[PDB]
């Protein structure tokens, strides 16, 4: 019998008969309280009673129902969440009903840490990941960048080995918003944990896919960071055609990302004994000044450092 | 004012005529920020960048004693409210009466668990976040009374109870793992001098696995690079003297790319919105990377500035992140809170003060009364407090068990 904390007929615990035996334990804030919260009547009521059942380690069905109210009053109280998991095991509660519960609270507080960790503990206990990818997709449908949702998704996929359809899901979300960096991250997570980027066809597929995206939305930093990320491995200079291919978007799709990418390719050519070293150095130093002075001034101190550093190296 | 220059309008978002939730939300932000920048011109006054010290101080001195039921959501984060406030007053150069100080000490004693570490309130199980906040708070107070609150033998035991075989640490028993725990532990263990030879074994390696394709660091391996996690990961490595376990260059490129060309403040992760608290988590990384690269004997490092735009950040904070009523915030339109007051102020201080050995170069935008007390980039408490706390605890030996 869950009398909702929001129920118009909700009554304070101290006014409840089935609780009349127990004496509520108030909070010990000391004689000279600091950062002391002037709790509401309800909050203060539920917690004084929570303290009482916890202090006597009373593992009852009534205590279990109470933690729910204390969680709803403050979902970040990890001590309450802990005692709740204690009661889930002692009382041998139906963990599937608890999944329904945690599904509801997460929808309400998708950015709370405790709610997600609890769901994880439930999935571990039941060794059942069947509802996970779908539940998470519903959270990401509301906020496609929820960090906890993405973390949970990554944990479920790696733990239960659910890799088969993730690249497709990633393609789906990239269509919705090609600027969703969380999705570019998921793309790399899936690939690196399945085929890897050493497979030349995959690498080629990924570099071409990314280049088409850069063509469509040239100022999307994610696509640029992903391009640099997957090639940076072997070294950007290892790919001779790339420089030319980017130098071609120089007039058309030319953002300060293309410029910065060119200095990156240059930095690596210099480090890898490239031909035309003096020539290459000047180009890279020219771009560092255009960036520092004109195209990307917010990063002036960074680009100057790159300038200095580059001279100091290949002078 | 960089933000007010005419050519600055050129820094507005270019959506390539392809709108997505991302470009649309950013645009809304830029539009709101632009209105703030131009308010002066539209009201024909001379821009006067002033840090409302007194407004900020009434808000703080008051929250330090009592709060409305609006703060019920922080009932499990009380040592945080102490740290946030005491640190904000510290940056503002406001003193702690010996009476308030002793009271804070007594409260934190109630939060301290008999098994080491601190809970988020009297009688709450210990957790690493409030443990970090409690120890930091006690070091800001810096009295022998404060130092003595911390039960060092139980704290070491506690840290060991969270240590994992792969090198990570849980946030609390039966809890989650992420880069924050490594930092909370390395911060409290180092400040209190309880670091045993094997305590952080493999921790540097675990944090290194959190660095991804972006250059930044995620909460756990595989996760998107984030500013809060990246600060925790790098700062923890600096504490352990293993910064070299990271690709410092890709990290330097990632963090500097997080400063918003238009707003001037920092975003938490690529393609997300600017946020005032990141004035510290992201900008705080530059002094750390400076120290590290310089430790590697980098000859190209500046001798007067951090590798981010100090002027633009100070302008975003001063024009966009202050609540007239006192307190700082995420961005225009957001509500003030003690978290943002602590971090906006912390990020301002980092932005004003530069240092590299013998070099010292301030940059105080607006009225010179704007200059705040300096903050240590690793611990985020006054540098003096760090030296003072570590020297004190070094008088004590590392608990042997
Ligand atoms: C505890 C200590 C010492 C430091 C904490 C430092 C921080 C801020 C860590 C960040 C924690 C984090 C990234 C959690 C993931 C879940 C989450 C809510 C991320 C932020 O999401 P948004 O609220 O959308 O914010 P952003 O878009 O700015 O990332
Ligand atoms: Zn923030």
């Amino acid at each position: 019998g869950f009398l909702s904390l929001d129920s118009p007929t909700y009554v304070l615990y101290r006014d409840r008969a089935e609780w009349a035996d127990i004496d509520p334990v108030p909070q010990n804030d000391g004689p000279s309280p600091v950062v002391q919260i002037i709790y509401s009547e309800k909050f203060r009521d539920v917690y004084d009673y929570f303290r009482a059942v916890l202090q006597r380690d009373e593992r009852s069905e009534r205590a279990f129902k109470l933690t729910r109210d204390a969680i709803e009053l403050n979902a970040a109280n990890y001590t309450v969440w802990h005692f709740r998991r204690v009661l889930l095991r002692s009382l041998q509660k139906d963990l599937q009903e608890e999944m329904n519960y945690i599904t509801a609270i997460i929808e309400e507080q998708p950015k709370n840490y405790q709610v997600w960790h609890h769901r994880r503990v439930l999935v571990e206990w039941l060794k059942d990941p069947s509802q996970e990818l779908e539940f998470i997709a519903d959270i990401l449908n509301q906020d496609a960048k929820n960090y906890h949702a993405w973390q949970h998704r990554q944990w479920v996929i790696q733990e239960f080995r659910l890799w088969d359809n993730e690249l497709q899901y990633v393609d789906q979300l990239l269509k919705e918003d090609v600027r969703n960096n969380s999705v570019w991250n998921q793309r790399h997570f899936v690939i690196s944990n399945t085929t890897g980027y050493s497979d030349r066809a995959v690498l080629e597929r990924e570099v071409q896919y990314t280049l088409e995206m850069i063509k469509l939305v040239p100022h999307n930093e994610s696509a640029w960071n992903y391009l640099k990320g997957i090639l940076q491995d072997r070294g950007l200079s290892r790919y001779p055609n790339l420089l030319n291919q980017l130098l071609d978007l120089q007039p058309s799709h030319s953002s300060p990302y293309l410029i910065a990418f060119l200095v990156d390719i240059y930095e690596d050519m210099l480090e890898n004994q490239c031909d035309n070293k003096e020539d290459i150095l000047n180009k890279a130093l020219e771009l560092c000044e255009i960036l520092a002075k004109e195209k990307d001034t917010i990063r002036k101190e960074y680009w100057r450092y790159i300038g200095r550093s580059l001279q100091s190296k290949h002078s | 004012l960089y933000s007010l220059r005419p050519e600055h309008a050129r820094e507005r978002l270019q959506d390539d005529s392809v709108e997505t939730v991302t470009s649309i939300e950013q645009a809304k932000v830029e539009e709101k920020i632009q209105e703030v920048f131009s308010s002066y011109k539209f009201n024909h006054l001379v821009p006067r960048l002033v840090l409302q010290r007194e407004k900020h101080f009434h808000y703080l001195k008051r929250g330090l004693r009592q709060l409305t039921d609006a703060y019920e959501c922080l009932d499990a984060s009380r040592p945080w409210l102490c740290y946030w406030i005491l640190h904000s007053l510290e940056l503002l150069d406001e003193p702690i009466p010996q009476i308030v100080a002793t009271d804070v000490c007594q409260f934190l004693e109630l939060c301290q668990s008999p098994d080491g570490g601190f809970g988020g309130g009297p009688g709450q199980y210990p957790h690493l976040a409030p443990t970090y906040a409690a120890v930091n708070a006690l070091c800001i107070i810096g009295t022998e009374e404060a130092y003595n609150v911390i039960n060092r033998e139980k704290l070491l035991q506690y840290l060991y109870s969270l240590k994992q075989p792969d090198g990570s640490f849980l946030m609390h028993v039966g809890g989650e793992v992420d880069v924050r725990s490594a930092y909370c532990a390395a911060s409290v263990a180092s400040l209190t001098n309880i670091i045993t030879p094997d305590l952080f074994e493999g921790t540097a390696e675990w944090i290194a696995r959190c660095q991804n394709w972006e250059g930044g660091i995620g909460g756990v391996p595989g996760m998107e690079a984030h500013g809060g996690y990246t600060f925790c990961g790098l700062a923890a490595l600096v504490i352990l003297k293993k910064e070299r376990s990271l690709n410092l260059k890709s990290l330097l490129q990632w963090v500097t790319s997080r400063q918003m060309r238009f707003e001037g403040g920092f975003q938490g992760r690529c393609n997300k919105l600017v946020d005032g608290c990141y004035s510290f988590w992201q900008a705080g990384l530059l002094p750390l990377l400076h120290r590290a690269l310089h430790a590697q004997g980098d000859p190209a490092l500046s001798m007067s500035h951090w590798m981010f735009h100090q002027q633009a950040l100070q302008e975003y904070i001063l024009m966009c992140c202050q609540c007239p009523a006192g307190g700082l915030l995420d961005k225009p339109g957001k509500s003030r809170d003690f978290y943002h007051t602590c971090y906006c102020l912390s990020g301002l201080s980092i932005a004003q003060h530069f240092g590299s050995g013998a070099m010292l170069h301030d940059v105080v935008m607006g009225v010179p009364e704007n200059v705040l007390q300096p903050t240590h980039p690793v611990y985020n408490i006054g540098p003096d407090k760090v030296i003072q706390a570590t020297t004190h605890f070094l008088q004590k030996p590392v608990p042997g068990f």
